RNA sequence: AAAGCGAAUGAUUAGGGACUCGGGGGCGAUUUUUAGCCUUCAUCCAUUCUCAAACUUUAAAUAUGUAAGAAGCCCUUGUUAC
RNA sequence: AGGUGUCCUAAGGGGGGCUCAUGGAGAACAGAAAUCUCCAGUAGAACAAAAGGGUAAAAGUCCCCUUGAUUUUGAUUUUCA
RNA sequence: ACAUACGACCAUACCUAGUGGAAAACUCGGGAUCCCGUCCGCUCUCCCAUAGAUAAGCCACUAAGGGCGGGGUUAGUACUCAGGUCGGUGACGACUGGGGAAUCCCCCGUGUUGUAUGU
């Protein structure tokens, strides 16, 4: 449990830093609408919280990894 | 023919965009109360941008609206600073106009060092009588094509009333 | 430069709303709940009391819904209130009480329940509802109807509840509560019961005249021009409306005649045909194009 | 592979083109009695009292009436036998059926048409019969001279 | 199934007209805040060449629910706590 | 080609006012992008999440009051004997 | 026939631009003590029906208007159900007994109607 939970914690942090590059650069944000922009940052707000909490397990952290990825990938693709 | 097609001032609304929340904004709202005599209303930032250092749901501006003779008087003070000279591009296709002033104490408020210095924005709305048709709740409709103001008409009204000039 | 949003494809995909919603006269969301009835009771009708306010009139009707349209049971306006001794303030709140009372008495006599269900018969600012009247060694339930307010905002003291109050005192049963009547204080959740009585007989407009006369003579003269000409004073307002109530119950079918020009039903049809316009025929419409072509070609 | 309650109903339950929005209000003013013939047609907008996708298009007989719904009896075909089914449908989905109107029209017409003959005294031949072969007639060629036809030769269009 | 794209969503080939301050490269002194003179993409408008199992304004053939009465139709008037 | 072992005292229930995404033209610092005003705008927005259906004086949005997410047992529909 | 209130079908009724409107009605309009609601009597709510005006809403008419509705054409074409020891190396096609569509393009039309009161 100690190792399994700790592995998922790093991967969730990696993607949050990863998506910040897309939203920061002007080239990709130029053609992407606000309505998609504010929905990503809204999802990022509660992501920050559960790292601080200690009760989160592998299942909860892994679920929001794909939930955040699924949300952002729909905007860029179309 | 011109029985009921005479222009008038519908309302004048003027705002200050301080751009950042805190005690500074509260002082700006304090300034605006005595200018109009009415309590002002705050505004919230709907975007969230790091370049300007603002987020969502934070107050960044204030504004207030006035109507009737009070709007007529306050508009006169603003044009005095502008010495009744406006640029032709200040009039929109609808028939409205506005301007801004850098210094709020250029007209007298008996300057106080505590409140500070702010820059204010001016805007007013023209109209014709019987425009309630588009705003009543019951049987709302749309006004006709011949009964709406054009750009040329409002500048003619401005020059004839205030004896001002357009550049 | 951007897309022209209103192109030929935009019109084709456009779906228009109901005709009476385009004009903004009805609210179908609220209408559905008013007219539908439980399928257990098959053909028992539902009676509505509609109230509409114009600039210079008040309209009241009794309506039942049908599959091919509405049916009107009894109607009462504010024009007919002139025959009972009222000529001014036809749209104040008190005038609503009078026309509300006229319709309630007018409908009961239509279906033969006028002798019973007399009502209060002496207006008072009390919250009461019509109850069953004992007769022939039995109990008969009163006539029931509901209120249709249309698009008017239902705030405290609005005139829409005045017609509701007036018809309730007539004898008809209309379920309601007292928290919207004037004189109701939301803080103490209590009804004064005396402001309502004063405010029924035109007391509120009576206090306006005396207050306005002292403070502003010229304004008081302009607003009440027609009151002064027929020398009706503030003291006489209460006795004026109280006498009007007596004549409503005595004879609700008294006929009123206006001063507008009058003709027979058929002569009006002939008069209107004079000003009608005739559509252009196909041959005439085609001929104009050649004339338009010839002069436009010759213009340049 | 899944089997949900509304699976496969992408086009069945959808409203048509240029028909979204307000429900025509004459629907709620109809009346029903037991023994009437009604047919089911599901409306997408109303999500309460909606029957299963099997009954969308079947016809049944009313057997119960309540505040805002009717009970219909329909016959379902399981393999090798029929079963009686009883469903509850909101009135936004049901509709009176013209299936039996031809019969009800004909019985009224027959009774009155038979009455007049019995007073008069002539046989009627009231019951219907299928279409019969045509009878002999004559066709004239005055000012209607026939025109001769022939097949056409091959030719390339494009 | 067929059909449709000078009809929505998605894919796609080519010229023409209108525009300069959208980007790029010049010219009369690269004078240039010259809406000068050039022009290459982009944009907008009227046309043009081909497509869609998870697209659609339209829409078959074959198959499919119900009905074709005596337990029916019409007139008169008893029961009840609905 | 994709989804589920969750999440919510409101994101549940009732009522009332308002209209969204986006585009054109304007206003001191202010710019591609901050706040204010008018006109156009059939949903091209929003509705916890996969996909499909549905919704404009609303089912979206803000405001006011609340706990039908309660008690006693039967009949019916879908997978199906 | 015309107007108003509550409706039915829900564009033949919508959208853009231009002219005309007897009678009454509808509308714009005037005022801010009282009931009630706002940053602001703009909206909502109260009081007046005198005065001013058909400028707008509303009604009617006009446009080789866009759209929508009905029809002709495309066409007995595309497709399809049944049949043969039918053609063809195959791809696929013709014939016999039946059912039978949809664009481009061309023509016409521009709301009908129920209950109550009144011009
Ligand atoms: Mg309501
Ligand atoms: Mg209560
Ligand atoms: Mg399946
Ligand atoms: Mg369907
Ligand atoms: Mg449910
Ligand atoms: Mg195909
Ligand atoms: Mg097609
Ligand atoms: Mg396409
Ligand atoms: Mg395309
Ligand atoms: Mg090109
Ligand atoms: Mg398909
Ligand atoms: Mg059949
Ligand atoms: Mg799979
Ligand atoms: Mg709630
Ligand atoms: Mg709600
Ligand atoms: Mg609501
Ligand atoms: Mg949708
Ligand atoms: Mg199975
Ligand atoms: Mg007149
Ligand atoms: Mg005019
Ligand atoms: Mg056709
Ligand atoms: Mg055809
Ligand atoms: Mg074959
Ligand atoms: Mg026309």
């Amino acid at each position: 449990a100690f190792s399994k939970r700790f592995e998922a914690k790093q991967q969730l942090e990696s993607y949050i830093s990863r998506v910040e590059e897309i939203i920061s650069d002007p080239t990709l944000s130029l053609k992407l609408k606000r309505g998609q922009k504010d929905k990503i940052e809204q999802a990022l707000s509660e992501a920050m919280a559960q790292l601080e909490i200690e009760d989160s397990t592998a299942d909860e952290l892994k679920k929001k990894e794909l939930a955040l990825k699924r949300l952002v990938t729909k905007a860029m693709a179309s | 023919q011109n029985p009921m097609r005479e222009l008038r001032i519908q309302k004048l609304v003027l705002n200050i965009s301080v751009g950042e929340s805190g005690d500074r904004l509260t002082r700006a709202a304090k300034v605006l109360e005595q200018l109009s005599g009415q309590t002002p209303v705050y505004s919230k930032a709907r975007y969230t941008v790091r370049q300007f250092g603002i987020r969502r749901n934070e107050k960044i501006a204030v504004h207030v609206t006035v109507r009737g003779p009070k709007a007529e008087e306050i508009l006169e003070r603003g044009l005095k600073v502008k010495e009744y000279e406006l640029r032709r591009r200040n009039f929109s296709e609808t028939g409205n106009f506005g301007f801004g002033i850098s210094e709020h104490i250029d007209l007298g408020i008996k300057y106080d060092p505590s409140i500070g210095i702010y820059g204010m924005d001016f805007y007013c709305c023209m109209t014709r009588p019987g425009e309630r048709v588009a705003k009543r709740r019951r049987c709302k409709s749309r006004i006709g094509a011949s009964h709406r103001i054009t750009r040329e008409e409002t500048i003619r009204w401005f020059k004839q009333r205030f004896d001002g000039i357009v550049r | 430069f951007h897309k022209l949003v209103k192109n030929s494809a935009y019109y084709s995909r456009f779906q228009t709303k109901f005709k009476r919603r385009r004009q903004g006269k009805t609210d179908y969301y609220a209408r559905k709940r008013l007219i539908t009835q439980a399928k257990n009771k098959y053909n028992a009708p539902k009676y509505r009391l509609v109230v509409r306010f114009t600039n210079r009139d008040i309209i009241t009707q009794m309506v039942t819904s049908e599959i091919n349209g509405d049916k009107i049971f009894a109607a009462a306006y504010s024009h007919e209130l002139r025959a009972y001794g009222i000529n001014h303030g036809l749209t104040n709140w008190a005038a609503a009480y009078a026309t509300g009372l006229l319709l309630a008495r007018r409908v009961l006599a239509k279906l033969g329940l006028d002798k019973t269900f007399t009502g209060v018969e002496e207006p008072n600012g009390e919250y009461t509802l019509t109850e069953a009247a004992e007769t022939e060694d039995g109990e008969r339930r009163p006539f029931k109807a509901i209120l249709d307010v249309g698009l008017a905002r239902t705030s405290t003291g609005a005139r829409v509840f005045g017609v509701m109050k007036g018809a309730s005192d007539g004898g008809i049963f209309i379920p309601h509560s007292e928290n919207r009547f004037p004189g109701y204080d939301i803080e103490t959740e209590e009804l004064d019961t005396e402001v309502l009585k004063k405010y029924i007989y035109g007391g509120h407009v009576a206090e306006y005249m005396e207050t306005l006369a002292d403070d502003d003579e010229e304004r008081y003269k302009s607003q009440f021009v027609k009151y002064i000409e027929d020398d009706v004073e503030a003291d006489s307002l209460e006795e004026l409306y109280a006498e009007a109530h007596k004549q409503i119950r005595a004879d609700p079918f008294r006929k009123y005649v206006s001063d507008a020009p009058k003709k027979s039903k058929e002569e009006w049809k002939a008069e209107s045909l004079k000003y009608k316009k005739a559509k252009l025929s196909r041959e005439e419409r085609k001929a104009r194009v050649e004339a338009k072509i010839k002069q436009l070609l010759a213009e340049q | 592979h899944a089997a949900g309650l509304r699976s496969g109903t992408r086009y069945a339950f959808s409203r048509g083109f240029r028909k979204h929005g307000q429900i025509p209000l004459s629907t709620y003013l109809r009346t029903y009695r037991v023994g009437d013939i009604v047919d089911i047609k599901v409306n997408g907008a109303v999500q309460k009292g909606m029957p299963h996708k099997f009954y969308h298009g079947k016809t049944g007989v009313v057997y119960n009436v309540t505040k805002s719904a009717v009970g219909v009896i329909v016959y379902k075909r399981v393999k090798h036998r029929y079963i009686e089914k009883r469903i509850n449908v909101r009135i936004e989905h049901v509709k009176p059926s013209r299936s039996r109107e031809d019969f009800l029209r004909r019985v009224k017409e027959n009774a009155e048409l038979k009455k007049k003959a019995k007073a008069e005294g002539v046989p009627v031949q009231l019951k219907r019969q299928p279409a019969m072969p045509r009878e002999a007639h004559t066709v004239s060629i005055a000012d209607n001279k026939p025109v001769t036809l022939a097949p056409v030769a091959y030719e390339t269009t494009i």
